[PDB]
């Protein structure tokens, strides 16, 4: 872990502190009676933001929840992103990263931009104004719904130990 | 006590018709998303000790199944939020001035003085309050969730129910409320002729809802309950790393600092079984909980589409009373709906008859009911008392008088007679 | 396009593949293959290793059955929604918004699909909007006149009453407006002339 001086006051008899999960959180140095805190080292999952292998083979990486001061470098609230650059143009969401930032392959590199909620439209409002449609467009849409899943069965005796 | 006893008089000739109404704004709170928490199986079960990991790899896919399940829950939370809130193809905006014919919406619209969130949403936000585990951030921030709620309110105020079915068509707000009354069965003269009272009632109700939320701290119980359940479950998972599970010590480093491989391995195995069982129980509880939250998100998306983006004919689905129009509000991990309902109020009991006979014919009310003030007869709408003279415009004819049971004799005025006699 | 059905098949197959693959793990014993464990060790020392293998396999089976019961409940919720669409959207016409396509629902047609149903939602959509001036009611004889099923609209030279969802202008007769009250109470009332068929 990483050791840093701890302000925790140890009574004259006990030496090392304990956390809720029974892992030492603070210890007192044997040579000098000083109180130190034990903090676990930086840890976090790493995710790759990959445009499909057909489109390209360059891939950026996302270090989850670990600011990358421990080793183009965009620090987001989802971690810091390496391999992709911040942009000021907001586009529709293609790859979701988190905290409202999304990345996609643009034409070439990977760009991480603020996600775009959608277009903006202000409808003329007045106390005496109305809009009435004049034509129409019949439209057909599709809704796909799962209805059943394959009916499987497992023999417990044969699976656990077959023919014994 | 189940409820207040109240028996209602019934008679074969009696009717009771409303005479005045009370606009009412009620509230509904629904959980829409959970917290996207992921727990690493190896870094929780075997704490950075390779001697433990080598034993762990012999338990097959148990480590990766739990990660896969938790990832599924975490993605589903984002899908739930997108489904409930992202129902708009455009981000509509309010007009700069607020000439809504007497309706003050300051308590629901976004306020620029502050994060731009409505005065109701601020009160909502304020009220709601090992190495393996981490919390992932939501895809949609609270600012964007408020933008979508702002868009839905702005469309439902300026363009009415037309924005959700196609292009947004503007409408004057009082006309929009008149169509909503005409929807619930009440003619639009009633709104046009009581506009000040209806605006006053609506403004007072919306103002009262803010105090109601503040006065009771337990209004947001559903959202708080969801947050507490998740937190407690994670806390129990962290606590289970303090149990020996039949070994000599819970601490892995100590149990490896005091024994040789042949003797350390048996104790490690005992811990691996216990910790893997505890994590597996946690993952299964999270899958069940996610499923109930998914049902609440699907219900919330249905209420948003069927109630905010239109008018619902479904009883009790958007508040007690007839539903006129609803307003969504964001909340932490949830959505709060504001249902505006028209409630009948001052009932007056009048006598009634199925049909009236004038010239050997039976007349039936075109829309409305037959009532008497005790002496004369009048036909009035079922959901309001606006008594009207029985002309032949508001009734139709079918049959001889004897067939209907309860037929009464009266005079049906005919507009033809005066202009034909002259 | 058929992502939902594909996901259902992919998830179920991945669960079966993991359940079968877990039979290759020794779970802390000395060999996955039961025959080797039984033969290499004498019966009284073979039994404890077999017990460890049985426990691991039984836990893998229990994890599979629990995950399937959860998945099946999600499928049942989707099947119930499909039944509600097949009842309230193809066997009838639904007033409910967004239940059957983003638009006004006219009619729907079902289509089969492997382990699923696909619905074809035919929806009317308003198309070319145009801006007209409106007024709540018109006053002609010192009386109000409210539209019966339409909206008052004016191109600047006349007043017509038209359907709310289609622009078909029509004359303001007394056949389509009902009378209630006088000029003062209704806000914004516009004085105009209502023709009569008499």
């Amino acid at each position: 872990g990483v050791l840093t001086e701890s302000n925790k006051k140890f009574l004259p008899f006990q030496q090392f502190g304990r956390d809720i999960a029974d892992t030492t959180d603070a210890v007192r140095d044997p040579q000098t009676l000083e109180i130190l805190d034990i903090t676990p080292c930086s840890f976090g999952g790493v995710s790759v933001i990959t445009p499909g292998t057909n489109t390209s083979n360059q891939v950026a990486v996302l270090y989850q929840d670990v600011n990358c001061t421990e080793v183009n470098v965009f620090q987001t609230r989802a971690g810091c992103l390496i391999g992709a650059e911040h942009v000021n143009n907001s586009y529709e969401c293609d790859i979701p990263i988190g905290a409202g930032i999304c990345a996609s392959y643009q034409t070439q590199s990977i760009i991480a931009y603020t996600m775009s909620l959608g277009a903006e439209n202000s409808v003329a409002y007045s106390n005496n104004s109305i809009a009435i449609p004049t034509n129409f467009t019949i439209s057909v849409t599709t809704e796909i719904l799962p209805v059943s899943m394959t009916k499987t069965s497992v023999d417990c005796t044969m699976y656990i130990c077959g023919d014994s | 006590s189940l409820g207040a006893e109240n028996s209602v008089a019934y008679s074969n000739n009696s009717i009771a018709i409303p005479t005045n109404f009370t606009i009412s704004v009620t509230t509904e709170i629904l959980p829409v998303s959970m917290t996207k928490t992921s727990v690493d199986c190896t870094m929780y079960i075997c704490g950075d000790s390779t001697e433990c990991s080598n034993l762990l790899l012999q338990y097959g896919s148990f480590c990766t199944q739990l990660n896969r399940a938790l990832t599924g829950i975490a993605v589903e939370q984002d899908k739930n939020t997108q489904e409930v809130f992202a129902q708009v193809k455009q981000i509509y905006k309010t007009p700069p001035i607020k000439d809504f014919g007497g309706f003050n919406f300051s308590q629901i619209l976004p306020d620029p003085s502050k994060s731009k969130r409505s005065p109701i949403e601020d009160l909502l936000f304020n009220k709601v309050t090992f190495n393996g585990l981490t919390v992932l951030p939501p895809l949609l921030t609270d600012e964007m969730i408020a933008q979508y709620t702002s868009a839905l309110l702005a469309g439902t105020i300026t363009s009415g129910w037309t924005f959700g079915a196609g292009p947004a068509l503007q409408i004057p707000f009082p006309m929009q409320m008149a169509y909503r009354f005409n929807g619930i069965g009440v003619t639009q003269n009633v709104l046009y002729e009581n506009q000040k009272l209806i605006a006053n009632q609506f403004n007072s109700a919306i103002g009262k809802i803010q105090d109601s939320l503040s006065s009771t701290p337990s209004a947001l119980g559903k959202l708080q309950d969801v947050v507490n359940q998740n937190a407690q479950a994670l806390n129990t998972l962290v606590k289970q790393l303090s149990s020996n599970f039949g070994a000599i010590s819970s601490v892995l480093n100590d149990i490896l600092s005091r024994l040789d491989p042949p003797e350390a391995e048996v104790q490690i195995d005992r811990l691996i079984t216990g910790r893997l069982q505890s994590l597996q129980t946690y993952v299964t509880q999270q899958l069940i909980r996610a499923a109930e939250i998914r049902a609440s998100a699907n219900l919330a998306a249905t209420k948003m589409s069927e109630c905010v983006l239109g008018q619902s004919k479904r009883v009790d689905f958007c508040g007690k009373g007839y539903h006129l129009m609803s307003f969504p509000q964001s909340a932490p991990h949830g959505v709060v709906f504001l249902h505006v309902t028209y409630v009948p109020a001052q009932e007056k009991n009048f006598t009634t008859a199925p049909a009236i006979c004038h010239d050997g014919k039976a007349h039936f009310p075109r829309e409305g009911v037959f009532v008497s003030n005790g002496t004369h007869w009048f036909v009035t709408q079922r959901n309001f008392y606006e008594p009207q003279i029985i002309t032949t415009d508001n009734t139709f004819v079918s049959g001889n008088c004897d067939v209907v049971i309860g037929i009464v004799n009266n005079t049906v005025y005919d507009p033809l007679q005066p202009e034909l006699d002259s």
